[PDB]
């Protein structure tokens, strides 16, 4: 795209081929006139230098989505070609900052010129590309890590009420990737891709200043398509995120991406449409509501070492209305999501965090994301809980029935508080390891429960004050060791009387 | 500067058809969102462009009453949207949704006007700086807090909180705070808008004489066209601003619903030419209740500690009117009709009321545990009074037969009728920041103190009260 | 043979907006259903004709990405449908919605292709002879039987069956049946199509070495537009279809939601010129689910053992989605997500899991009338759980707290957590073809066995195990 020397352009708009002068416009879906070249996507340029992508190509019009605000653009405005469908910058570079979604910074950090840029209509890779999702991806969050593994290369959709955590934990789940960012095992790491759809640009920067408190940022991109932003860069934002994290699923490296509210964007879907008069089906949403939460997700896939070993674990987070999981748009994300993890305002306050509904929520990928370690003690967890949801539910009315019964509901109670993860701070796999097991492994269980936090806060400085051995086995061997177990039973069994007179 | 080009910025009405008023430009078409000038009038109808239709012709929103508008009126080109008289030379004045003088003392001289359409606060404008503010009330200040540049926002449909927690915290916060205060309402009554101004002269907040006024009027409301209630929001916004902005303070401002920015488009959308949607809405409810909250937050340059108010239409929060706003409050009270009856008042509900400023390190760790403790029993407390039980408590399990204790005193704990309800029955408008919390509360759950025969401690929080009424109604022989 | 007349059978793109391709013949125009080419590409566009809008022009259905495409491109006319390899030399491949090789190793040299859309099997070409066909799982083989020819359909929303099911009727299937098999995975997950995929190779079942499989990958999902999952499930039929008929073999094929055929009109109906319906729906989802699915059937020639999946919206079975499907499927199990919360797996529900193939003389008078007898006692059982005696069981009547131990056992003998689920406990994956089903299930309603302490049969369905399990878990002293 060009112009000629005689004032500020000279010579381009004179050809309906290549541009076109704006015939209606309001709602930002300028419906332009001229475009004959346009082609079905190719971002195009207004007059008041303002991008927009042709999205209909009719017999008399292109029909425009424009990208922000109204105002300037305005029947007549001249439309230039910038053949090239929907395409954003990306690459290393973008590394450590916070941009709007489209590409340009926004953190007032200056420039990051980007020399590879990335389309976000890309197509799934597909069944060969992909092998099997290994190598899982420490969260830090005990509660999720060991009962709901997540794998690499996968999506988990996390789904909660407003004010749930959904936040928390996926700011938790990238903030662990800390150590190994630095570390040694490059192959052992994780660049992340935090998008944001819909939400403050206040609460955009808690989270950009946070995770730079923990230096998180350092080994994050963070791109935003807050409220202010027109429908539409709230409906690029996650294409653009994908299109970031696939630098490093193309190129051996991984990512972890998360997409702030996807039902955010299925709020800000419907809009671009109706406005293009595309028939509105179900709550207003396009029709193609699916092909819209599908076609992304598709993206973030396992990478077999023949095509790359790299990955992209994808979190969609979703907004529960009320607790409803199986509403237009969650049915939709749940029916493609492998894993999703569901989060409570129902429970929350109770003290029941993260809150996650055992049964109306899996990992499905299967024990391949759950290394050894869990497949050694979390194996039970999940599914305990699974059937328990009766008896936790039954006993507060029980009488002359199983005597003994009480053991498979006092696994619950006692487990519960070990269970309730909750602070600004990720525990290492190999913590994990630590106090979690030491409870499939009955051996606090009977003492009376509230004090139990004291023990997984405590156990751990209790750990690297006099046990820096135990959790190196982990990264010995790989697993809870037969000599471990008893050193570590050793350690918990002196807990029973450790507060026992 | 607005001033336009060497041509025509005259448009002859071409259609009226209700609040919408289609324009036709010869020589000199007018932007979307500017602000226009109805000639042949008997007053003043500004009618705000918004679309671009083609055959040299705009598409405005009618600011006031279209009556009498004539296919071929002439209308005036601005050359800006509706821009407002923004100043200290407006505090203590009431101001329509246009900068018309409304409470009738006349002009308002003013250095300048600021436009009612302006950019937000980029994302390095911003601050997370969350300096916690004290409004002295159970659960609107203790369960769910609040902060300076937060946000609030009250949940209940017709009656049960939010005009009256508007006037609550204008009590124990418009009355006394630096800097200055605002006042849109939207939509609502005209009633409450004149009372209002009253007991704002009354106490001295608005004073006429003097220039000791720290509050400033905007007002759009429900007599009027969807156009005004739709601006309105919009200039007691532009009104915050200016003094955060260009006079660095830390203002304050009360949106009698916010939320009336968006029945304006449930009541121009589709008549704009548009295809309907959740319930009927529009294609941008989202981008709307976006667009306008993302301009009451604080900078680099000063704070906005605003306060707003949004309706719950057919009692269902399942509404794409309370809900989207949610994600916009810094505190939340979804008041219920279904407590009103429990008497339970404000109506603030133990579970649909959040916060992002709730943490130990603000809030604290003794007081966010007994919230968390008070949800906690709440929760289960929710389901005892109806499951396994069946109503009727007594039954067994004093576990939780002590919730029907606990729970039940919490609820009563945090129902402070405060000052705004004097009106129905002169009752102890209890209040106080904070102060002897302590002990009193923390005592029910862990059982310290409870036990006193239940309603005997209804309608006052304060524990030192239960023995205080042991006496007014006691029981024993 | 695809050949036009002697004129143009180009057509000038005139109208691209999203899944729909509007195009424009001068000298030619081209049917509806036609498979069509649009040159100019840098890979492969083939747009389906739908209708024959006028002023010389069809409008097709874009088959993949309309990305890039420019109102003016040449788009070729073949002169028929869809149409895929069909033959021996398409077993072990993999194959997308058009015939094109996905799994990578090159052309699939065939001897000819089969239209994708073809008359359907007539009147008389039908087959009253419904041949029994065990699958060695309780419910669905039991309680609703299956048959040769037949048609299998399981209802949950998210993850409750369908896939798991799927592969599991592949274990007690798939690897052994004589003739042929096919998988059409239709929408869902690619990620599951490639584990199948390799799957299928660790064992055995794809080969790509000498030449010894008997399945068919035909492909067509998630990451696609709407025109390519609508007739992907169609391949993978006209796929089973060439096995059966031009090859006489007992076929079988399954389709990883075969519903996906009506997502894909709910994506493009509308925007074809259409109005709405049922929830937004066509004025089609009948003749479509009815058109299609009236393939995967028996004939004079060949059967085809279909097997299909078909999903639930908002879990909803009042969706006219899974429900117009029903009459359909030769065999039923809409699982519940309430079941899920019981653990109950399969989540085969006692009441909405009906069968064409369930009388006395097929399948048993005895096994029919416990079955009846399970499901009458399962009845009163639903209402008794809550009726009667409110949640809490014991209370009185031991007629129903009878119902308390057989009904409650009978769900735990009929959640047979089978292979497939190996990957969450890796528990013992329980089937075999009845066999011993007989004595140990019967004794529980008649009260021979039944009474061992409740959930001690749980995880695990024949009788033998509960003394089996007792000295796992006992109780007594
Ligand atoms: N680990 C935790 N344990 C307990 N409370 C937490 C934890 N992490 C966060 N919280 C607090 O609980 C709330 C949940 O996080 P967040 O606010 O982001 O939730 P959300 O579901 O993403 O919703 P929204 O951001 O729209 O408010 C916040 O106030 C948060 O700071
Ligand atoms: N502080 C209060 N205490 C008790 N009841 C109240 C209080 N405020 C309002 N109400 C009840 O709510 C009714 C109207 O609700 P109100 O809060 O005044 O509506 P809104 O504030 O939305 O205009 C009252 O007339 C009264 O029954
Ligand atoms: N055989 C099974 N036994 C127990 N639970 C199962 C089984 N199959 C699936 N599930 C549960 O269902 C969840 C997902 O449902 P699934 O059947 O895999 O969905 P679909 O088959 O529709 O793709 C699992 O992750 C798990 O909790
Ligand atoms: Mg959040």
């Amino acid at each position: 795209s060009s112009i000629l020397e005689e004032r500020i352009g000279a010579d381009t708009s004179v050809d309906l081929e290549e541009t076109g002068r704006v015939l209606s416009i309001g709602d930002g879906i300028a419906r332009v006139h001229g475009l004959r070249n346009v082609q079905a996507e190719e971002m195009v340029e207004f007059s008041s230098g303002l991008k927009g992508m042709s999205l209909n190509l009719e017999p008399d019009n292109v029909g425009v989505v424009v990208f922000g605000n109204d105002k300037l653009i305005k029947e007549g405005d001249i439309v230039k070609r910038t053949g090239a469908i929907v395409d954003v910058p990306v690459g290393d570079e973008l590394l450590g900052r916070v941009v709007d979604a489209l590409g340009n910074a926004i953190d007032g950090k200056g420039p990051v010129g980007s020399k590879i840029r990335r389309r976000v209509g890309l197509k799934a890779p597909g069944i060969i590309p992909r092998i099997s999702v290994r190598e899982p991806m420490q969260t830090g969050i005990k509660a999720v890590d060991s009962l709901v593994p997540i794998g690499r290369g996968q999506r988990e959709l996390i789904i909660g009420d407003r004010q749930t955590g959904k936040t928390s934990i996926a700011i938790d789940t990238i903030i662990n990737q800390k150590r190994f960012n630095d570390g040694t095992d490059e192959k052992k790491k994780l660049y992340c891709i935090y998008v944001a759809i819909g939400q403050k640009r206040s609460t955009v920067a808690q989270l950009v200043k946070r995770l730079t408190d923990a230096d998180a940022m350092k080994y994050t991109i963070v791109v935003s398509a807050t409220a202010s932003d027109a429908a539409p860069l709230q409906y690029l934002a996650p294409y653009s995120g994908c299109s970031m994290g696939e630098y490093f699923r193309d190129n051996g490296k991984h990512a972890l991406i998360i997409y702030d509210d996807l039902s955010k964007q299925a709020v800000a879907y419907r809009q671009m449409s109706l406005l293009l008069r595309r028939p509105p089906g179900r709550e207003a949403y396009p029709g193609d509501v699916f092909y819209l939460h599908s076609r992304l997700l598709e993206r973030a896939a396992k990478m077999n070492d023949s095509f790359g070993g790299g990955s992209l674990t994808a979190l969609p987070v979703i907004e529960t209305q009320a607790g409803d999981v199986s509403a237009y748009i969650p049915t939709n994300v749940i029916s493609i999501t492998d894993g999703q993890i569901f989060l409570e305002t129902e429970l929350f306050y109770k003290g029941i965090r993260p809150a996650i509904n055992v049964g109306l929520s899996v990992s499905r990928v299967g024990s391949a994301a759950q290394t050894r370690a869990m497949k050694q003690v979390a194996g039970t967890m999940k599914l305990e809980l699974a059937q328990y949801r009766e008896v936790a539910a039954f006993a507060q009315f029980g009488s002359d029935l199983d005597a003994a019964t009480q053991q498979l509901l006092s696994r619950g109670v006692r487990l519960t508080e070990l269970l309730k993860q909750g602070q600004y701070s990720p525990m290492a796999i190999e913590e994990q390891v630590a106090v979690i097991y030491a409870g499939v492994r009955g051996y606090l269980d009977k003492l009376e429960p509230s004090k139990i936090t004291k023990f997984e806060s405590a156990f751990l400085s209790h750990v690297v004050s006099q046990h820096q051995s135990l959790l190196g086995n982990i990264r010995t061997d790989g697993k809870i060791s037969e000599q471990s177990d008893a050193k570590l039973k050793e350690i918990v069994t002196n807990f029973l009387a450790g507060f026992e007179p | 500067s607005a001033a336009p080009k060497a041509g025509t910025a005259t448009g002859q009405i071409v259609a009226v058809i209700g609040a919408v008023v289609d324009v036709q430009f010869d020589e000199g078409l007018p932007p979307i969102l500017n602000a226009l000038e109805v000639q042949g009038r008997e007053s003043r109808l500004v009618l705000e462009v918004a679309q671009h239709l083609g055959e040299s012709t705009v598409r405005t929103i009618a600011m006031d009453g279209t009556e009498g508008l004539v296919r071929g009126q002439k209308v005036l080109d601005s050359g800006a949207p509706i821009k407002i008289p923004v100043g200290p030379e407006t505090l203590g004045r009431i101001m329509n949704v246009i900068g018309e003088p409304i409470d009738e003392r006349g002009p308002i001289k003013t250095k300048q006007f600021a436009p009612i359409h302006a950019e937000a606060p980029e994302f390095i404008e911003m601050s997370v700086e969350q300096e916690i503010l004290v409004t002295g009330i159970k659960v609107v200040d203790l369960l769910a807090p609040y902060a300076k540049g937060g946000k609030i926002g009250l949940f209940g449909g017709a009656g049960v909180g939010k005009t009256v927690l508007i006037m609550e915290l204008i009590n124990n916060v418009a009355k006394a705070h630096g800097g200055y205060s605002v006042f849109a309402g939207v939509g609502e009554r005209t009633r409450e808008g004149n009372d209002l101004y009253h007991e704002m002269i009354e106490s001295g907040v608005i004073n006429l004489k003097d220039a000791t006024s720290k509050v400033a009027l905007v007002y759009g409301q429900m007599n009027e066209p969807p156009g005004a209630r739709a601006r309105v929001a919009l200039t007691g916004l532009t009104v915050a601003e200016y003094f955060r902005d260009q006079e660095g303070q830390d203002v304050l401002l009360f949106i009698d619903n916010i939320f009336r920015f968006t029945q304006a488009g449930s009541e121009v959308s589709a008549l704009l030419g548009r295809i309907p949607s959740a319930v009927g809405y529009q294609p941008t409810l989202a981008t709307d209740m976006g667009t306008m909250q993302e301009r009451i937050t604080t900078t680099k340059k000063g704070s906005i500690t605003s306060v707003q108010a949004i309706y719950v239409p057919a009692d269902d929060l399942t509404d794409p009117a309370p809900a989207t706003t949610f994600a916009h409050l810094d505190a939340t009270t979804v008041l219920s009709r279904a407590i009103a009856e429990l008497g339970i008042y404000p109506a603030v509900d133990p579970l649909d009321s959040t916060s992002r400023i709730m943490d130990p390190n603000i809030v604290g760790s003794e007081h966010y545990d007994v919230a968390r403790g008070v949800q906690k029993i709440l929760q289960d407390y929710k389901s005892l009074q109806d499951i396994i039980a069946i109503l009727g408590m007594d039954e067994l399990s004093e576990e939780d037969k002590l919730t029907v204790s606990r729970a039940r005193k919490i609820q009563r704990f945090l129902s402070q009728p405060f000052q705004v309800a004097e009106v129905f029955t002169g009752h102890m408008g209890k209040l106080v920041p904070l102060k002897e919390t302590i002990k009193g509360f923390q005592q029910i759950l862990a059982g310290d103190y409870d036990h006193l025969p239940e309603q005997a401690f209804y309608m006052v929080g304060p524990i030192e009260e239960a023995v205080a009424k042991a006496d007014k109604l006691a029981e024993e022989h």
